[PDB]
């Protein structure tokens, strides 16, 4: 426990969970909606995927 | 399959057995077909006469046999 | 039944890259995941082939044989639409490659990592800082020829590592890196140091070879000695009037048809095993072709 | 008349079936109904019955 010739700095990164609040002003984005689609695929021996 | 059988060939071909023309062939690999990936293997008990066996079961199989391929 | 994949880009790309990709319509490329929505990372052959890294080709064949293949169908500012190739379908397919070779319509095509070049094959997307690499497709004979070129160059770059002079490596570069097609020569980019998976494949080649070399039939050796001593054939052009020294030492034993026959049986049992290993890539069989359209009906 | 125009079902192929004739002792009557099977060719000419095995009988045969 002798002090060496040189000194040192120690750096670390820390994570903090945080519950945030988001405000949005009215009419800030225009959205265009499309018609939904349904297709089928992966026809396999016992099942179908949609 | 080569590296999965490496220790067994290392043991068998070794001092225990020398070579001869008809003994060189070691393993055979044949395909049985395709099965839906990401499902996996359900583990089930197969019960006969009050005795069980752990059995892997594979759903949605598609049978397709292939020829034998020689591995050594 | 319905085969369609849309790939969503987070940020819109510039005009230069939309033009460069619209040149690229009708391209075969692998994606990793089979879903309607794919991210831009899993797209293409990029994430295994890096600018800073030494090129390893067998690993790219390995990655490509597993990743699902799709055909470029539509290029937009935000979204890329690509159709998926299911194992059991027929596909009208288009040929426009820059290193183009002529197509028969007779023989299956094959897919391979971009051996010819990196720059003319790549597309950079600095809007989303990602690089897309289009693999190269070829008729099967030139594919197998290029593969043989690459593996033999691996072995001989390894061996001439301990060799005397520059002229020897210069002879190696002639007719190994270069593919000579009718009317042109083409320069494959070759690694200076092949270290990964070159071993893992050439070693299995060596196992098969050292197994086969014990059980050769002698009658073939005696026949070759007689024929190169008396007649001259184009397959016998290699051996001059000189006959090799190995054959003169192996031949001396007489002939017994039973042993040669059993050796032939075992050698065939191993040749069929050897044939499976040379592919290392997806093979797409072709049935019909139009030279005026550069369009095949692959399968 | 309306049907027949599907022209496939994603390439659907009906299963091919195989029907073997077995001795009463070789194949145990209780099995998992999904077990893989194996036919061993014999030598007798113009035969009428052929053998079959499951992985368990295949194990017992090899001791």
């Amino acid at each position: 426990k002798i002090h060496p010739g040189v000194a040192m700095t120690v750096v670390r990164t820390d994570e903090i969970l945080s519950e945030n609040i988001l405000f949005s002003s009215r009419a800030s984005t225009s959205m265009f909606i499309g018609t939904p689609n349904v297709s089928r695929r992966e026809a396999r021996v016992d099942a179908v995927t949609f | 399959l080569r590296i999965y059988y490496s220790p067994s060939i290392m043991h068998r071909y070794a001092v225990v057995q020398p070579l001869h023309i008809e003994e060189l062939t070691f393993g055979a690999v044949a395909c049985l077909g395709t099965f839906s990936a990401t499902d996996g293997w359900r583990r089930s008990a197969f019960n006969y006469r009050g005795s069980s066996l752990p059995v892997v079961e594979i759903d949605s199989f598609y049978s397709n046999v292939s020829d034998w391929e020689v591995i050594l | 039944m319905d085969l369609k994949v849309v790939v969503s880009l987070s940020s819109r790309l510039y005009t230069d890259e939309i033009a460069k990709m619209q040149q690229r319509i009708g391209c075969i490329l692998p994606l990793a995941s089979t879903h309607g929505t794919q991210n831009v990372q899993g797209l293409g052959l990029g994430q295994v082939y890096s600018l800073e890294t030494v090129p390893d080709y067998v690993s790219m064949y390995n990655y490509l044989s597993d990743c699902t293949l799709a055909v470029l169908d539509e290029v937009s500012v935000d979204s890329l639409i690509l159709t998926k190739i299911v194992p059991g379908q027929t596909y009208a397919i288009k040929n426009k490659y820059q290193p183009f070779f002529q197509w028969h319509g007779t023989g299956s095509l094959s897919v391979m990592p971009p051996v010819f070049g990196r720059e003319h094959a790549t597309v950079k997307l600095e809007s989303n800082d990602v690089d897309i690499v289009f693999p190269m497709v070829l008729p099967t004979p030139i594919a197998e020829e290029v593969l043989q070129k690459i593996l033999l160059f691996n072995v001989y770059s390894r061996v001439v590592m301990q060799a005397p002079g520059n002229a020897d490596m210069l002879d190696v570069h002639m007719h190994l890196g270069s593919v000579s097609y009718l009317g042109h020569h083409y320069e494959l980019a070759l690694p200076e140091v092949p270290g990964p998976l070159g071993l893992a494949l050439l070693d299995n080649l060596s196992l098969y070879f050292c197994i086969m070399v014990t059980l050769l039939p002698r009658a073939s050796m005696r026949l070759v000695r007689g024929l190169i001593r008396h007649e001259h054939h184009d397959l016998l052009n290699l051996f001059q009037e000189m006959v090799p020294d190995e054959i003169a030492r192996i031949d001396l034993d007489d002939l017994s048809v039973a042993d040669d026959l059993s050796r032939m049986r075992v050698m065939m049992t191993y040749l069929q095993s050897l044939a499976s290993l040379f592919n290392l890539g997806p093979r797409l069989a072709t049935a019909a072709y139009s030279q005026e359209t550069l369009t095949a009906t692959c399968w | 008349g309306s049907g027949g125009g599907s022209f496939s079902w994603s390439g659907w192929r009906p299963p091919v079936f195989g029907d073997f004739l077995i001795h009463a002792s070789s194949f145990n009557n209780a099995e998992a109904t999904g077990t893989p099977l194996f036919q061993f060719k014999q030598s007798d000419p113009f035969s009428g019955v052929d053998a079959v095995f499951t992985p368990l009988s295949l194990f017992i045969l090899m001791n």
